[PDB]
RNA sequence: AUGUAUUAAGGAGAGUAUAACUUAAUUUAUGUUUAUGAUAGAGGUUAUCAACA
RNA sequence: AUAAGCAGCUCAAGCAAUAAGAAAGCGAGAGCGUACCUUUUGCAUAAUGGGUCACCAAGUUAAUUUUAGAUGCGAGCGAAU
RNA sequence: GAUGGGGUAGCAGAACGUUGAGUGAAUCUUAGAUUUUUUUUUUAUAACUAAAUAUAGAUGAUAACUCAAGUGAGAAUGGU
């Protein structure tokens, strides 16, 4: 009214639009701060950083939204993280490799990265909201980003009758993390396990679209530097992603494959036998070489823990902490490429 | 119409007040409108209640506006969850009953409250009938009154017939729980009313008695009154509370032989 | 409280108590406790 | 230029347009107190 | 007393072993079926039989 | 209590209690949704400063320009804009009775004037103060020539003349500003009879 | 509390229309102004619907 | 429920948020610490006073006589006309 | 790369708070003034942020500066 004039002038058709207009990005103090908070290059205008915050659930047009920008950025993130794991840990099993990727470039970490940037969400999308807010509608899950996986003809039976799905095929059919493909309104309600997945998905597409924007404006090297600064900089203990089943058989199969002497468990130390909390220190040898060692309060557990640590040492072999990546050869003026170590594959045992 | 301003009037004035009640009774008179009145003669029409049930619509309308806005702020939040209290209020019935003023003290009535605490209404009534205390007769009367308000106003203890058919015909096993004190129970009717909470409160002073002692000394003795408050609930509450204690114990993880106890002191060097 | 002469309000709540327990009447939530515009 | 009120904050986040439809649907006042009038039960009895 | 008794020590003296014991020695009357005390007569049937033997005898 | 009831209904939902079936409130002795006879009839004696305020719009307590038989309109409370006819007028508290069905309200009848077979609660017409009503009278529109009802906000006495021998008083009432003398309503004089003891 | 004006003997008992005060405990009259006041009705117990002198 | 705390302080395991995010509080165990005021050369003192809480409760005012600072006028000042 | 730092009797300086008053016929308040709580932050006897509860348009509250005091209580076998 007369006493409460509007703070930000807006035409009457503003609320009708799904997302704020591009020119509105030039009057938002949240955008300008976000653009500088990330030290983005001035080549990326504010109208482009604003487009990275509009999810396809808020604006269904192919433009004005995150769809295409996020797809390009996802391909860059997944690529730079994939080649980086195979050069730092070339012996990781395929299952552990899928979890390592999902632990860096998955919806969970990207949600934490988007929040690390100070990006607040809009309650409900519309042309009246601040362009500096992440816009999306968690009530509409009918939006999905394009990927490179295919739908399995037995997906219906995979979920109902618990049919078996192998690992070798997840590289061709499933998505980049091993997940199968294709797995008025009233706001008087509470959250849902679906709205959380829709919100977590929106934050992920934003972080991806930012990488795609840098690639479109700055170039390839700038995108790799951004991924290498905010994603690869995170910390992850891959040893905690391992879950073994009969590790004593897998270690016996490993020694047999590499032609090592059969593994023999030996008691290196012990104390408290016939007590409530003993300590048996068992070490597994292949001849005279000590492969792994584990200390537990039982003889069997100490033998299993020793075999698990022996298998982790094999899988967690690392040529270096900061190894060269094949992507470095695209940057002109680089030294000749030295062949990397290619492992045979994880051991398959009874 | 006051009790004292009723006899100081003439039969002319008094007969007109009787005529007014007569025409009022005629206006109140098969089934469509019969549901608009209670057995006590309370007309359930909005016009006849608005002045007592909605005395301040200017404030109720603004209070509702507050609760509606508070509800949409939670609906737009994808991470919102229904609070535990708001979920229990709309699922579990409850009656808070405060007795009248009993001619006794807190130190005396506290022991009768602690006796019926946690028991069923049927068990508590049996313990009051055969108690040597004088207030046990009053507690029994007040406990029957509370059980009447729990059944009529709140709708508690109205699934016994449907309970027996569900179990006896089916042949299933009833629910076995364990209260917070550790007592084991086997619940066959989840609607059975029980004493969930009970506390005693101090009331107004019944009277004053003068105690005349030697050497001409006089002391005032206070005759006390106290009230008891009982919270009645159904067995659904004891089942839920039991399932929560079980889940909490299962969530605390198992006991390990070699725990990774932390070293709390930090020093700027290696001691090993 | 044991000696209070039971008034007409007490006699009415005891009659309904027998109706709900016997099954003559099915209990329903209140509708005139408060006049809210939400009606929920 | 003026004070930022809770209404303006809702408008920035986009929630206000959702609050109007609900309050209007329930016939509740949006930015006001309505046409109900002030408490009179004590006034009619002679309260001062 | 030299000092005022604290809340902890007076609650101990009042509650520790001073709980009211529940009466469990109950059974039913063989003539009416009402709850009564074990080895005791029914107070309802007593008065009723006491009066029945007063009218006709 | 209405603050506690509105919140309870909002939280419980399908478990909302049936308060209409509960016992009386001993603090006052009233049933649910029922007033007191003293509060529904407004039989409370008010200050002489309050009496002058209740009729400030219709003259003075001793010069009253509103009489039984006038059609008034409520301007306060829940039943605003309600038009009715005055039945009786109490000059001690300066209240008025409008026998309208919408003005009926539940009332708790005391037991010293009720049989054991009658119902405790009943509905009676509620009284209102004179300050919460205004006169409704048809006035001829001079430019159009048709009669429509209007609300009179203020009245004042005019042409007052006393008769000391009879201790009587006769005056007129008019609307200030427009100076429209409004006739009095047709009132029936009390019936005086000759008794045998006279 | 101070100031201004006026005045120059105070209390109790019992009774009574419980605002009305003396077994008459609500006496009987005069004049003026009465909504432009003062500062064309109803109403004698359903009372005192009038203030000043 | 194996313990000899003016009940605080230093160190601190653990428990604690149905869920993304968010740990207030309680605290096992280790150590340090003998209330307060008054009055005294000197008080944990077994010297004084207090059952607890809330409220009431003590250098003020007047006249007179001075000093400092500030400030008006100035061999005059003030007051009053 | 200034100097100084325990404290009773006692002397001195600088401030806060409480009650009322002036500016004040001022400023602000259902777009929530005020709510004895809780909470958050700030070198902090104090104020502030937010939350919950209720609902006032002034017989409401209030910054800053200033004026005046029935102005600050764990201590009087103090009083109620
Ligand atoms: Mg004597
Ligand atoms: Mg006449
Ligand atoms: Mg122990
Ligand atoms: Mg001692
Ligand atoms: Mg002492
Ligand atoms: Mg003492
Ligand atoms: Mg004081
Ligand atoms: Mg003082
Ligand atoms: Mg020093
Ligand atoms: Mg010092
Ligand atoms: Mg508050
Ligand atoms: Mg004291
Ligand atoms: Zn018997």
């Amino acid at each position: 009214n007369d006493r409460f004039p509007p703070l930000e002038p807006l035409p009457p058709a503003a609320e009708s639009l799904p997302s704020p207009l591009p020119e509105r990005a030039l009057t938002s103090a949240k955008l300008a701060a976000l653009h500088a908070r990330l030290n983005l290059s001035p080549k990326i205008p504010l109208q482009t950083l604003a487009r990275t915050l509009v999810d396809a659930s808020a604006d269904e047009n192919p433009q004005f939204n995150n769809a295409n920008l996020a797809f390009v950025g996802q391909t860059l993130i997944n690529y730079h993280i994939a080649e980086w794991l195979l050069c730092k840990y070339p012996r990781l099993p395929q299952g552990i490799l899928f979890s390592a990727m999902k632990a860096y470039a998955g919806p969970k970490p990207l949600l934490q990265i988007a929040r690390s940037w100070g990006v607040d969400t809009a309650a409900v999308p519309g042309g009246e909201v601040d362009p500096g807010l992440l816009q999306f509608d968690a009530l509409k899950p009918g939006v999905a980003i394009t990927n490179f996986g295919y739908k399995r003809t037995e997906l219906a039976y995979l979920e109902k009758f618990k049919w078996r799905r192998g690992m070798a095929s997840r590289v061709v059919l499933d998505d980049d993390f091993g997940d199968v493909v294709r797995s008025d309104v009233s706001y008087d309600r509470y959250g849902n396990p679906d709205t959380r997945a829709a919100a977590e998905r929106a934050h992920a597409y934003f972080v991806r679209a930012v990488v795609g924007a840098i690639y479109a404006h700055c170039g390839r090297e700038a995108a790799k530097a951004f991924v290498k600064a905010h994603i690869m900089s995170r910390t992850l203990d891959i040893a905690k992603l391992f879950e073994f089943k009969y590790p004593t058989r897998e270690l016996a199969a490993l020694c047999a494959r590499e032609d090592f002497e059969p593994p023999v468990a030996r008691l290196l130390s012990e104390t408290g036998r016939q007590s409530r909390t003993p300590v048996f220190v068992v070490g597994i040898y292949s001849g005279s070489d000590k492969l792994g060692e584990g200390a537990a309060s039982s003889l069997d557990h100490a033998r299993f823990k020793a075999a698990m640590n022996a298998l982790k040492a094999w899988y967690l072999y690392s040529p270096g902490e900061n190894p060269r990546v094949p992507s470095d050869m695209l940057e002109e003026g680089a030294k000749p490429w030295t062949p990397a170590y290619i492992d045979m594959g994880e051991v398959i045992s009874r | 119409w006051s009790l004292f301003g009723w006899g100081k009037q003439k039969v002319e004035e008094r007969n007109k007040v009787k005529e007014e009640l007569k025409q009022s009774e005629l206006a109140r008179t098969a089934a469509a409108h019969a549901k608009d009145q209670t057995p006590t003669g309370i007309s359930l029409k909005k016009d006849h209640l608005v002045r007592v049930v909605d005395p301040d619509p200017r404030s109720r309308v603004r209070w509702e506006r507050k609760m509606v806005i508070r509800k949409l702020q939670r609906g737009t939040d994808p991470w919102s969850v229904e609070p535990k209290a708001e979920r229990i209020a709309r699922t579990e019935r409850k009656l808070v009953y405060k007795t009248g003023y009993l001619p006794t003290s807190v130190k005396k009535l506290v022991h009768l409250s602690r006796q019926i605490r946690g028991k069923t209404v049927s068990e508590a009534l049996v313990q009051m009938q055969f108690s040597k205390k004088k207030m046990a007769k009053e507690v029994k009367t007040e406990l029957l009154r509370a059980e009447a308000k729990a059944i009529v106003t709140r709708g508690m203890g109205l699934g016994k017939a449907a309970a027996a058919a569900a179990q006896k015909e089916t042949g299933a096993e009833p629910v076995k729980i364990q209260t917070k004190d550790g007592k084991h129970l086997e619940i066959r009717d989840p609607t059975r009313i029980y004493v969930a909470e009970t506390f005693v409160n101090k009331g107004f002073t019944r009277g004053v008695e003068l105690d005349y002692r030697a050497r001409g000394r006089v002391f005032k003795m206070n005759k006390p009154t106290t009230t008891m408050t009982v919270v009645l609930k159904e067995e659904k509450t004891r089942i839920r509370e039991h399932q929560e204690r079980v889940a909490k114990k299962l969530r605390q993880g198992p006991w390990v032989h070699l725990p990774d106890r932390p070293v709390t002191s930090q020093r700027q060097f290696y001691s090993w | 409280p044991s000696q209070f002469e039971v008034t007409k309000d007490r006699k009415a709540i005891k009659a309904r108590q027998s109706k709900f327990l016997s099954g003559e009447e099915t209990w329903a939530p209140g509708k005139v406790n408060a006049f809210l515009n939400s009606k929920i | 230029p003026r004070r930022v009120t809770p209404v303006d904050k809702e408008r920035m986040v986009g929630r206000w347009k959702v609050i109007q439809k609900e309050l209007q649907k329930r016939e509740l006042p949006v930015l006001g107190t309505g046409n109900h009038g002030k408490y009179v039960e004590l006034k009619w009895l002679g309260s001062k | 007393p030299k000092k005022k008794t604290s809340h902890m020590k007076k609650r101990h003296r009042q509650m520790a072993g001073k709980a009211l014991k529940d009466v469990t020695h109950l059974n039913r009357c063989p003539a009416c079926g009402n709850l009564k005390r074990m080895h005791h007569l029914c107070s309802t049937c007593l008065g009723k039989l006491k009066g029945f033997m007063d009218r006709n005898g | 209590a209405a603050v506690e009831a509105r919140n309870e209904d909002w939280m419980l939902g399908p478990l909302a209690p049936r308060r209409e079936l509960d016992e009386i409130t001993l603090s006052n002795g009233n049933f649910f949704g029922s007033l007191s006879p003293t509060r529904a009839l407004l039989e409370s004696e008010v200050s002489e400063e309050e009496r002058k305020a209740r009729v400030a719009w219709c003259g003075s307590p001793k010069f009253l320009c509103i009489a039984p038989g006038d059609r008034v309109v409520v301007i306060e409370g829940h039943h605003k804009d309600l038009i009715g006819t005055i039945e009786k007028l109490n000059t001690r508290n300066m209240t008025v009775e409008i026998q309208s069905e919408k003005l009926k309200t539940n009332t708790t009848v005391p037991q010293f004037m009720q049989n054991d077979a009658d119902k405790p609660v009943t509905q009676i017409y509620a009284r209102l103060p004179i300050s919460s009503v205004r006169l409704v009278h048809p006035l001829k529109d001079p430019q159009t020539g048709e009669y429509r009802d209007v609300i009179i906000r203020e009245l004042r006495p005019r042409n007052i003349v006393h008769d000391r021998p009879t201790r009587t008083r006769s005056m007129r009432r008019f609307v200030p500003g427009e100076n429209i003398i409004i006739p009095w309503p047709k009132q029936e004089p009390i019936k005086r009879e000759d008794q045998p003891a006279d």
